[PDB]
């Protein structure tokens, strides 16, 4: 079936650092991963679909990208509010997967 | 009823949340009161008391003054759970856990939604507990109860 | 019944922590048996359950990482994880699980990955 | 002083598609900001003015945003006519500031 | 309206021009008018405003060294470089301003200094 | 007072311009009335009328009939200048030159 890996699987940053994560498959898709962020007690909202055109409300600090077994995720400036997991989800007429996720925290001595 | 300390806010009208979504719906029009008070002591033992339970979700948004007692399963998924407890199904109770050292966002709060109904009946619950004494031969105002 | 948790401290990310949790009044054998963390700041965290007839299920975040047992002997829950991540620093409870879900918590064990 | 940055610096879209570019200011402008569209050889067109106001001639499908500190630009659809630099100016009565450019081009393999 | 420039060409440092740009369609007495450079690989700079009443405005870097002037009877915008610098080498743009702004954009003349 | 030609259609109840929204407000629902007339030879000389000035920059939109009669130095940048008169911090106003 569908199992793919993102990268780092733990990641620490400070406020205002960029991010760059991965979302990597064994075969190509081309046209159909998203990112998607969820919070501890919340639902899943849409981050990125096409893996490069931001959805609707998604900060211009966020930002996918990527090409080929790798989607590299962008955000421009690692805000306190993007503190939680990314997911890459992946669209298809049945059953399809949800991704382990990137699941960013505070960075702190 | 008593919620956790965070949702005693909820409990207003116009306002939205958990309970105020799928326990108890205050109408935007509500009239009367919210008193919240601390029942620490009264309910929150070291061991705590389970004997609250309160509801996350519903099918849509409670009805103003709408009870849902039901301990029903619930369906918005794909394939109906038949009423076992399986995959995407969750039963819509649970407990509070209360403990007499709790934060204060987490502690007992007693919440109570004293509501005024008028409708084409008469307004047989009042509070006219105010009475003067009775001095009497004098020219004075006096009003016997609506006399 | 109590539940006392203790092995919850600092740990290099990627290491092992053993949380130990001493049952008192009831026997976990015949009883469900979580591991929920609170990180500080957000609420419950539901990770890991044993059940009464030793089925174990894990959240997908711990599941992998995260290993729930029992000591019936010494009536004392245990949670082994490893290759822990900086985002699984919480308050930890080991609690009693029922039909109406958890019923009896802990006093808190603090773990910390940094 | 005040600086305006501009993202992304590298955009490849199709014809149709949307293109979001984020022009930001370092602090609150307010609404004094303007968006423009130059072509290589050409000079700049002024797309809108105040950040919100559609300029007179300026494609509709051109909807500018923003204050203070942040601005985004929104191509509903990307047409070739769109497939140009884009520039956010700072407005002032003096010699202002200007963006650093969003080039648009069209995407291909 | 057509603003057409005149005098794109090669100077040494320390020298003076004058580029021209003739405003056709409009009378150059009732309307703002602007000076603006655009260096090679640069966004542009507005250097100099005069005014329909002769109110010349300059940029500090370009006060007291660049003279703005419009002919009405030739209805044509004027400047006046003096002490010419290695920087002053771009695109200069006559343009018409208004209470919107830049709307009405010369054809530019090229200017290098070296 | 004495305005361009041009600006005197700034002038308005609700109406636009620099003018019309940085020295003087007219509200929308202005009852009264707007005389203007030309007095180019009354005023205007040949060496040129400066003693006419102007507010080019103000922080807020002005409120109807408010004016703020003194002519502290803005400032709109990163930075406060202090009332000194520099880079992104000019004298408010400025002289028509008639």
């Amino acid at each position: 079936d569908i199992q793919m890996t993102q990268t780092p699987p733990s990641l620490s940053a400070s406020v205002g650092d960029r991010v760059s994560i991965s979302c990597r498959a064994s075969q190509s898709t081309g046209s159909w991963l998203a990112w998607y962020q969820q919070k501890p007690g919340k639902a899943p909202k849409l981050l990125i679909y096409k893996t490069s055109s931001l959805e609707s409300g998604v900060p211009s600090r966020f930002s996918g990208s990527g090409s080929g077994t790798e989607f590299t995720l962008t955000i421009s400036s690692l805000q306190p509010d993007d503190v939680a997991t990314y997911y890459c989800q992946h669209y298809d007429t049945y059953s399809s997967t949800f991704g382990q996720g990137t699941k960013v925290e505070i960075k702190r001595t | 009823f008593v919620i956790r300390g965070n949702e005693v806010s909820q409990i207003a009208p116009g306002q939205t949340g958990n309970i105020a979504d799928y326990n108890y719906k205050l109408p935007d029009d509500f009239t009367g009161c919210v008193i919240a008070w601390n029942s620490n002591k009264l309910d929150s033992t070291v061991g705590g008391n389970y004997n609250y339970r309160y509801r996350l979700f519903r099918k849509s948004k409670l009805k103003p003054f709408e009870r849902d007692i039901s301990t029903e399963i619930y369906q918005a998924g794909n394939k109906p759970c038949n009423g076992v407890a399986g995959v995407n199904c969750y039963f819509p109770l649970q407990s509070y856990g209360f403990r007499p050292t709790y934060g204060v966002g987490h502690q007992p709060y007693r919440v109570v939604v004293l509501s005024f109904e008028l409708l084409h009946a008469p307004a047989t619950v009042c509070g006219p507990k105010k009475s003067t004494n009775l001095v009497k031969n004098k020219c004075v105002n006096f009003n016997f109860n609506g006399l | 019944v109590q539940l006392v948790e203790s092995g919850g401290g600092l740990i290099q990310p990627g290491g092992s922590l053993r949380l130990s949790c001493a049952a008192s009044g009831i026997i976990v054998s015949r009883n469900y048996m979580s591991w929920v963390r609170q990180a500080p700041g957000k609420g419950l965290e539901w990770v890991s359950i044993l059940y009464a007839g030793g089925s174990s299920f894990y959240a997908e975040p711990v599941q992998g990482r995260f290993t729930v047992s029992r000591d019936n002997s010494k009536n004392t829950l245990f949670l082994e994880m490893n290759s822990l991540r900086v985002e699984d620093t919480a308050v930890y409870y080991c609690a009693r699980d029922l039909q109406w879900g958890i019923d009896i918590w802990g006093q808190g064990a603090m773990v910390t990955v940094s």
